[PDB]
């Protein structure tokens, strides 16, 4: 989520800061639940995809 | 020599008005800080608004300053 | 010890959450819907670690109602 | 801060000097999707994309013109050209709004991002119609869950989660027109 | 002529070792763009010696503060940066010690309408560094002199050890008074040195002289 | 080992404390001033008059007071009052 | 005795181990030691304004009495409230006591 | 002559009005500063909805700069 | 002249209601700009609620201008 | 008249009042606008919760109006 | 006169407790009526001030 | 009469407090029975401070 | 009696300072219940901050009403 | 005893300015609850900067104090 | 001396200008900390924009002791 | 002693700015305990800000107890 995600946005200024965090914690502690939901969503489409390839 | 007394208490408690000018002014360059905290990009810009905002709540101050020097020399 | 919200200081992780609320919403369906929601709740799969290259050692799963609400 | 110029093609360029020369490269995730974030657009006025998603459905992908979203500080509700958001949502109900008919889908929690290019992208897990719920078994489990309260710390997340998502679901059924 | 001997690792020299490297590391030096080597050696021994000793005039003040506002916590003694010209006369020798730095990066020429404002916010930084210090200092001292003079009214009046949860509950207020000035006697000796570094260090930037001429690759 | 070393020096002060207590002492007795209380006169003034009427009563007050402005000495009577 | 020896001794084993947190038993009526601590603290204060008053009780106060008098007094130099008349009134009573 | 007095009296805690001005024009222009930290695509209509507030709250400026010079030359 | 004099001095402390009104309608007008920052298709209905407040928030503005007016000349 | 100078000068400080229900409108209908632009598909009934607060923050500014006139007529 | 003053902070505290019953609506409006069984349980100890102001206002006047 | 323009303050305090009732409610209805036990707990020791101006209201009237 | 009207009226306007102990605890205790509304995990130990700081600000009310017990009772 | 009579009166208008420090103290000792529900595991940390927050606000409270002091008794 | 007895009191009212600088810079250096701790690479450019909003509402304070400066000794 | 007695009023009413600091520093101080909360990595940097910002508000401290000094004292 940080240990090097919003690390590639930052170019001068940032790509993530154009969006309005709406969590109950930190941006870096939303981003930790979200690249959790995205690790979980490519995979389960990547065990589908396969399994129908 | 009350009443030349009253133009000194009077322009006194008249600048009062500058008080709530420079809490304005206060949480308006508090809303500069967290806007350009946000968004580095439109840091620039934000403080284009921001002495949008200072030049139009100073006239506020400048409104009350001249009472100051109406109460006192006029 | 971690900061965060009630799921991630409790050490479980987000997808567990997001799941165990999946799961729990199954379980007040429509009945005409609910066992076809079961059919999306089960898990069964096996993991096995590989510390050396080709030992054994593994956890596997026959759940049925969903992912555990305990502690893993 | 500019360490790893990445991206779909660069990664073509350098793939071709460490690979062998027979294999194409592989594909990847962003030759699939045609809609992007920062691509100037796609709001067209009134009614807004959105993409309201679940692991295993699509359940809309056409425009409407406002959606009630259950954010976890409250129940906002995205107009077109709304500001860029990325917003936790609680169990709640999402409202999708087409005009005068709006369908009322109850979700159990997951994302929801509001694009610059004004497209909303709702991600949930399980997304009920409360067509397909009944009302009898929310409270028969909720008052089980205002029970069951160990020091098992992990329940106490659990449990927690289990309370706050029924009890959004009680209240929930009772307003239906 | 012949020096006391010291142990190694006694308790005033580790405080005094942290409290130097504190203060040190408030300004601390800036990384050159090039690799530090035998090269850039003598750049950054000129670069620490175009520096003021901000590390060793912070903790002259902090320790010469610290120890004068913990005077006034002693019995039968007050503070001395309860006077009026020993603690604003710290204020004004740091002020002027930050100002003599900063006239000297020139030749010691002084620097529209715009600048009187500057200087008056810069000349007010002289008496507001020493005032913090001393009204601090008075006014915990003066207002543990007003309640214990109000608590000395009940005992005075009522019985000697009689009627005593009246004055229990302003001796314990006085108690938490002085334990109160413990905290401010430390913070304000904090205050005053953070601040001086603050003040010194606006000046305390030269320019890095480096390599004119490489051999690159 | 080394313990008994350090105990056979005992106390001593800093190692320059009496530049700092001569330093203090000498600007408390070098204030170029009269000596705070007091004024001063003439030879032919200090030789005439008692040393009761040298004292003034501000400047001895009472130890351990009964009534707060107790003075112990009363000073000259005559007051060019 | 060595002067320098016997009584640090006597008050190490004051400071350490004597100590009337246990030996008056005490821990029946108080919850911790951490509040032990504190009243003892505010009693030694208590004590101490108590001993500094009444070891010299007859005293016009410096401080603002507020509005009370001691004892028996209520009028005579203890409780006057203007300086120069009960220095007056202390030089009157002086000669009767 | 107490009534020409008071009128620099009146006047001049009259004008104290302009502390809450200045504190709302500086509410209101930081708000700005932050509704355009967060979309800038709508900047330049978020100065239209200043300006109409900037006009519109010193309609309370001038209704108190009316009391202030109706007390001193009425 | 204890009585005219009377009317000048109440009339300054009637009008430092003024003060808050000022400092409401800057929150309400601040907040209208970070109303429609978030969704600015709603940006003149808000208006139409910014507009009904200041209505309102003039409501108590006036009553403190009649009541500057009802001690000055009633 | 020194009681007819009073009435003058303790209803001006008498409706000093009017600020602090002056800010709470401000507050309240910038919160409407607020709430009507999270979701406005509620905006009828955040109104509903307005003006049934709207009137009932009058209730204070009305028993500032009573005391005004108390005094002054009464 | 300066004892009515007391009625500004009770209307400025009344104007955000009514300020959080829109904002408090507008994030759940299924529990749009229970807040409101809060806000007026709210509003009756916050007018309990306002007429403390004016018990003083009329044993100022009339006692 | 201006020794009670301290209760402005407890004016503005309690509507702040009883606004946070409001938003805090909105959150997480389920426990709102808590919530006014920490509401009316801190209105009960914020009225101290309104009986603390109502004592010398009375004693600087009635003593 | 000059000075017993003034050690009324000047320990009555000392007692205003309990207005910002009034509005600070408010504000210290409205924090409490949003504090307890967002993990109720730990409402129990935020109760222990809340008396902690509600033990430090009627310090302030410990020192205002001392120096209305020292002007009215010195 | 028009000095003697004053110094009451201005002494009690001195410690009015313990009310925004007690003001001030709230906003503090309310983010130490906040703070402390957002990360637990800081609040030993939180008291920390809470108490050196509250040791440099009760400055303000003693600077107040010194004023009333040297009003009333120097 | 009414006239020289009404420039102490008068400069006195002439200086709570001087509590709304010192509220309002705690919410521009409460939003300094705010903003960044947000994001902290660019908090060297936040204390540009803390310094630059100090210096502009600083002259809101020096602007009224200005008039404490012109009331006193002139 | 009509100016004796107005340098214990005026200096009275000097010092009521220290309200507004000492109610700006928990503004400030709030958002230290809020803002170490958020990330506790920079909390020996947002010290830094807060003891920037304190000696800077604090500083408006020393303005109005310079023109206490300056009423009371010359």
């Amino acid at each position: 989520p940080d240990l090097l995600e919003k690390q590639l946005e930052d170019v001068t200024g940032n790509s993530l800061d154009a969006y309005d965090i709406e969590a109950s914690h930190e941006r870096s502690d939303v981003l930790r639940d979200l690249t959790e939901f995205h690790l979980g969503v490519t995979l389960y489409n990547a065990m589908l995809e396969n399994n129908c390839s | 020599s009350v009443l030349a007394a009253s133009k000194m208490v009077g322009a006194g408690c008249a600048t009062i008005a500058l008080a709530g000018v420079g809490a304005g002014l206060g949480v308006m360059f508090g809303s500069l800080i967290n806007g350009a905290a946000r968004n580095p990009n439109i840091a620039k810009q934000l403080v284009g608004y921001a002495l949008l905002g200072f030049a139009l709540t100073e006239s506020i101050a400048l409104f009350s300053l001249l009472v100051v020097f109406l109460i006192l020399f006029a | 010890a971690p900061s965060g919200p009630f799921y991630r200081v409790a050490g479980m992780s987000y997808l567990r959450y997001s799941n165990i609320c999946a799961d729990l919403l199954r379980n007040v369906l429509k009945e005409p819907f609910k066992a076809k929601a079961q059919a999306r709740q089960a898990i069964h799969f096996r993991q096995a670690p590989y510390v050396d290259g080709k030992a054994g050692a593994s956890k596997v799963y026959e759940l049925e109602n969903g992912i555990p609400k305990t502690a893993n | 801060e500019a360490a790893a110029p990445a991206g779909p093609k660069e990664f073509t360029e350098v793939w071709n000097k460490k690979a062998p020369s027979t294999l194409i490269v592989p594909e990847f995730p962003s030759n699939y999707t045609a809609v992007k974030a920062v691509g100037e657009g796609q709001v067209h006025g009134d009614a807004f994309p959105v993409n309201f998603y679940t692991p295993h459905s699509i359940l809309s992908q056409a425009q409407k013109d406002t959606v009630v979203l259950p954010g976890v500080d409250g129940y906002f509700g995205v107009k077109a050209s709304h500001v860029p958001t990325i917003a936790q949502l609680k169990p709640g109900v999402v409202e999708l709004h087409s005009g005068a008919e709006s369908e009322k889908f109850f979700v159990s929690g997951g994302f929801a991002f509001v694009h610059p290019n004004g497209v909303t992208d709702i991600c949930v897990l399980e997304a009920a119609t409360l067509d397909q719920v009944d009302p009898a078994a929310v409270k028969s489990a909720l008052a089980a869950a205002s029970a069951a309260q160990p020091t098992d710390e992990f329940e106490q997340a659990a449990n927690r989660a289990a309370i706050e998502l029924y009890s959004a679901l009680e209240s929930a059924v009772e307003a239906k027109a | 002529s012949s020096v006391r001997d010291v142990k190694t690792g006694s308790l005033p020299t580790n405080f005094l070792t942290g409290v130097y490297r504190f203060w040190r590391s408030q300004n601390p030096a800036e990384k050159p763009h090039d690799p530090v080597n035998d090269r850039l050696l003598p750049a950054v021994v000129d670069a620490s010696d175009k520096r003021a000793s901000i590390g060793t005039w912070a903790t002259t003040f902090f320790c010469t503060i610290i120890s004068c506002n913990l005077l006034g916590l002693m019995p039968f003694n007050e503070a001395p940066t309860s006077g009026l010209g020993f603690a604003t006369g710290l204020g004004v020798s740091v002020w002027a010690t930050a100002t003599i730095l900063g006239l000297s990066k020139t030749g010691f020429k002084f620097p529209f309408i715009f600048v009187p404002l500057e200087t008056i916010s810069y000349t007010f930084r002289a008496v507001s560094l020493g005032v913090r210090l001393w009204v601090n200092m008075l006014a915990g001292h003066t207002l543990l002199h007003i309640l214990t003079g109000m608590a000395l009214a009940l005992p005075f009046s009522l019985g000697f050890f009689s009627m005593v949860p009246a004055t229990f509950g302003v001796c314990c207020l006085l108690s938490a008074l002085v334990g109160l000035e413990y905290l401010v006697a430390v913070l304000q000796s904090g205050v005053f040195s953070i601040l001086s570094t603050v003040y010194v260090g606006e000046f305390n930037h030269d320019k890095f002289i480096g390599p004119a001429a490489k051999i690159v690759k | 080992s080394y313990s008994a070393y350090f105990a056979k020096a005992g106390f001593q002060f800093p190692a320059g404390l009496s530049a700092l207590v001569a330093g203090i002492v000498a600007l408390n007795v070098c204030t170029g001033r009269p000596t705070k209380g007091t004024k001063e006169i003439s030879n032919a003034e200090y030789n005439a008059t008692p040393i009761g009427y040298l004292q003034s009563p501000d400047q001895h007050p009472t130890a351990f007071p009964k009534v707060p402005g107790m003075k112990d000495v009363h000073g000259s009577p005559h007051h060019h009052h | 005795m060595a002067v320098t020896s016997f009584l640090g001794k006597a008050f190490e084993k004051y400071f350490y181990d004597f100590s009337a947190y246990e030996q008056f038993g005490l821990n029946r009526f108080l919850s911790s030691k951490g509040q032990y601590v504190a009243l003892r603290h505010v009693g030694f204060v208590m004590v101490g304004v108590n001993v500094l008053l009444a070891a010299n009780f007859p005293f016009n106060p410096p401080f603002p009495t507020i509005g009370m008098c001691p004892a028996g007094w209520e009028g005579t130099w203890v409780c006057q409230a203007d300086k120069a008349k009960a220095l007056e009134m202390y030089k009157e009573w002086k000669k009767s006591n």
